[PDB]
């Protein structure tokens, strides 16, 4: 079994300056790894998937790579809209299957 | 594709609720569906998963009072739970897999509580 | 004439598990016990027959299946069970009469930094009948919407390619596993 944690948690950024988040994976993982953002009271949209893949849809603004047990994302752009939530996961083999971990906060 | 969720309201403790994933544009029986909970201020967690072949997996907190169904005839994907006072105190998610990792389709969320 | 056990499981480069080989070994002394004294063993199971009592045994023919599987996908190798591998690329019957074979090889199997090679079939439309294969690279439909060539949105390429590196922990490092279905070959 593997424990999934994020170091940031709560984080205070302005619009000027970019932020940058790490989850961590006990026991080593994959590169299968998945990053959401999640508005209050709106579901998740998928942001990131895979080995820094990109999705349709998400803006450029976004890049996260990482390999091995240390995983990030970062944003570059100014944040006009400061977001809120973000989340990892990984899946994993018959008991658990989807890890999300702690959760994230960023704001103004 | 949209996935629209209906179902849900007030449940007393010990009682039983329905929830179904309509989905238009893509077809239940032939991709990964999962749900997915998230008590409010808190973190996900997830519960049931569905896979094209007669298979599901639970996770360890709702084994044995969940139960999924799917009906290719509505296109929609259902879930039957025999509420707890804590095992349901949320909000539900439908989503599709990709990559085998990666939830993107999800749908608005039902508010399930127990009262 | 000893069966050619030592070829099937010294080969340098096994297959995907998608595309297993198979090996009808006929015709030769089996001699069992080669297996212990050279390659230490993970996971060394037997159904409807036993290890010590194997070589005193007759059978018309052993079968050999080979191929890499994740180190915790290892068990879902077994008579019936669920899975990503079990339902989708290799299913053993229910009344199996065999032994599986799995040790680890991230000494050798792993790569430098991407062993991409390894593939997996994550979406069928059903599942596999006892001992079955299925080699087809055609992209998947997932949508009553007609699906062209192009994967795009809604069309996915089937396989899935493992990620193998030396730096993973033992969940996800490489396995062989080598299945010697059962059904002339008489060991000494």
């Amino acid at each position: 079994d593997i424990q999934m944690t994020q170091s940031p948690s709560f984080l205070s950024a302005s619009v000027g300056d970019r932020v940058t988040i790490t989850c961590r994976a006990s026991q080593g993982i994959s590169s299968y790894l998945a990053w959401y953002q999640q508005k209050p009271g709106k579901a998740p949209k998928l942001l990131i998937y895979a080995a820094s893949t990109l999705q349709s849809g998400v803006p450029s603004r976004f890049s996260g790579s990482g390999s091995g047990t240390e995983f990030t994302l970062t944003i570059s752009s100014l944040q006009p809209e400061d977001f809120a939530t973000y989340y990892c996961q990984h899946l994993n083999s018959y008991p658990s299957m989807y890890t999300f971990g702690q959760g994230t906060k960023v704001d103004i | 594709v949209q996935l629209v969720e209906s179902g849900g309201g007030l449940v007393q403790p010990g009682g039983s609720l329905r929830l179904s994933c309509a989905a238009s544009g893509l077809t239940v029986s032939s991709n990964y569906m999962n749900w997915v909970r998230q008590a409010p201020g808190k973190g996900l967690e997830w519960v049931s998963v569905f896979y094209p072949g007669g298979s599901t997996f639970y996770a360890d907190s709702v084994r044995g009072r969940f139960t999924i169904s799917r009906d290719n005839s509505k296109n929609t994907l259902y879930l039957q739970m025999n509420s707890l006072r804590a095992e349901d105190t949320a909000v539900y998610y439908c989503a599709r897999d990709h990559s085998g990792h990666a939830l993107d389709i999800w749908g608005q969320g039902t508010m399930v509580t127990v009262s | 004439n000893l069966c050619p056990f030592d070829e099937v499981f010294n080969a340098t480069r096994f297959a995907s598990v998608y595309a297993w080989n198979r090996k009808r070994i006929s015709n030769c002394v089996a001699d069992y016990s080669v297996l212990y004294n050279f390659a230490p063993f993970f996971a060394f199971k037997c159904y409807g027959v036993s290890p010590t009592k194997l070589n005193d045994l007759c059978f018309t023919n052993v079968y050999a299946d080979s191929f890499v599987i994740r180190g915790n996908e290892v068990s879902q190798i077994a008579p019936g069970q669920t899975g990503n591998i079990a339902d989708y690329n290799y299913k053993l019957p229910d009344d199996f009469t065999g032994c599986v074979i799995a040790w680890n090889s991230n000494k050798l199997d792993s790569k430098v930094g991407g062993n991409y090679n390894y593939r997996y079939r994550l979406f069928r439309k059903s599942n596999l009948k006892p001992f079955e294969r299925d080699i087809s690279t055609e992209i998947y439909q997932a949508g009553n919407k007609p699906c062209n060539g192009v994967a795009g949105v809604n069309c996915y390429f089937p396989l899935q390619s493992y990620g193998f590196r030396p730096t993973y922990g033992v969940g996800h490092q490489p396995y062989r596993v080598v299945v010697l279905s059962f059904e002339t070959v008489c060991g000494p």
